[PDB]
């Protein structure tokens, strides 16, 4: 019934920094190593971190030595990663963790160390030097003709979360909404594209309900054969 | 940091035994653990080392290649594995780089698609030509670009859907980002498919810009 509550993410651009929090809930912190280990969108594991919080004992990655600060309060249960001079690069999910114990373990047998049983649930910490701003929605049309296939081009639109339904939630079979990828310019860009009998161009309306949250924006954009 | 793990992304069926293997950091009989990552969700811990010992998730060592051979497999796991270990140096902790089991299904061939760019984008300055590469299976494929039959490198973006729930396969999003100037400048654009499905490359095309 135990439990890791991971606080702190955010947008930051560069050379700025954003402290990250961990609250632990059920045992007793400072029996149990804690490590923040993080991820970036769609790479693979790494570790950042890790802390003894009873001794204080310190550990970081190289990859990141110099700019991060993990610390641990065992009055309020919370361990830290204060992450400072951040880099563009950056730009991860952050998890927090647990591992076992020994004082003589740490010292002497580290290798041999026990698995991290609980991890939370995540931090989203993303760093640009861009303005947070509304996607451009752009048609594509098809003039093909037995099944063709249409769709929305959401381009140059800071940050992430964006939301592609299509015909207010009545198109849900065969609805092919893509994974944004960031551009060059910094800004992500995403399209939507959705399969139809060739019948019903002329008949059915298609239009592509985009919403931007962080921007406030919501954008509808009817696409019709040309 | 890089662990090396030697499969990469490779796919089986449910009830199917499968071994992933993990290189090794230092030399010394170390420890090892193991987590499943499905989309999305916060990575899961497995088994461990020194006695590794459900019923199918097992680990084992071999020299300086640890292995998770899982023999009884549920379509509750298909996910990304992650081989980690302790090193008694830094006091890092190292991880591997991860290995994605997708369902097998017999092989389809994309639906391949391509659209010029909107009128309503091209007055704004910039010409987005995207491809579409529909429900196929084997998840690996080639999309050349050939503007004016010049295949061109180094500006198109790729994306891939993670799986349909009913058929189980992908679809491919090749965004070429060509500036308003330089795309009236060129009159034939082609997108080339070079896929398993497909006996030879499937091209769709369109004529506009000069």
């Amino acid at each position: 019934e135990v439990q890791l509550v991971e606080s702190g993410g955010g947008l930051v651009q560069p050379g700025g920094s954003l402290r990250l929090s961990c609250a632990a809930s059920g045992f007793d912190s400072g029996a149990y190593l804690r490590h923040w280990v993080r991820q970036a969108p769609g790479k693979g594991l790494e570790w950042v971190a890790s802390i003894y919080p009873s001794y204080g004992y310190t550990s970081y990655a190289d990859s990141v030595k110099g700019r991060f600060t993990i610390s641990a309060d065992t009055s309020k249960n919370t361990a830290y990663l204060q992450m400072n001079s951040l880099r563009a690069e950056d730009t991860a999910v952050y998890y927090c963790a647990r591992s076992a114990a020994s004082y003589y373990g740490y010292w002497h047998w580290y290798h041999f160390s026990p698995g991290m049983d609980y991890w939370g649930q995540g931090t989203l910490v993303t760093v640009s030097s861009a303005s947070t701003k509304g996607p451009s929605v752009f048609p594509l049309a098809p003039s093909s003709k037995g099944t063709a296939a249409l769709g929305c081009l959401v381009k140059d639109y800071f940050p992430e979360p964006v939301t592609v339904s299509w015909n207010s939630g009545a198109l849900t079979s065969g609805v092919h909404t893509f994974p944004a990828v960031l551009q060059s310019s910094g800004l992500y860009s995403l399209s939507s594209v959705v399969t139809v009998p060739s019948s019903s161009l002329g008949t059915q309306t298609y239009i592509c309900n985009v919403n931007h949250k962080p921007s406030n924006t919501k954008v509808d954009k009817k696409v019709e054969p040309k | 940091i890089q662990m090396t793990q030697s499969p990469s992304s490779l796919s089986a069926s449910v009830g199917d035994r499968v071994t992933i293997t993990c290189r090794a950091s230092q030399s010394v009989s170390s420890a090892v653990a193991w987590y499943q990552q499905k989309p999305g969700k916060a990575p899961k811990l497995l088994i461990y080392s020194a006695s590794d010992l459900p019923s199918r998730f097992s680990g084992s060592r071999s020299g300086t290649d640890f292995t998770l051979t899982i023999s009884s497999l549920q379509p509750e796991d298909f996910a990304t594995y992650y081989c980690q270990q302790y090193v008694s140096g830094g006091w890092l902790i190292t991880f591997g780089q991860g290995t994605k089991v997708e369902i097998k299904r017999t092989v389809a061939a994309p639906s391949v698609f391509i659209f010029p760019p909107s009128d309503e984008q091209l007055k704004s300055g910039t010409a987005s030509v995207v491809c579409l590469l529909n429900n196929f299976y084997p998840r690996e494929a080639k999309v050349s670009w050939y503007v004016d039959n010049a295949l061109q490198s180094g500006n198109s973006q790729e994306s891939v859907t993670e799986q349909d729930s009913k058929d189980s396969t992908y679809s491919l999003s090749s965004t070429l980002t060509l500036s308003k100037a330089d795309y009236e400048k060129h009159k034939v654009y082609a997108c080339e498919v070079t896929h398993a499905g497909l006996s030879s490359p499937v091209t769709k095309s369109f004529n506009r810009g000069e």
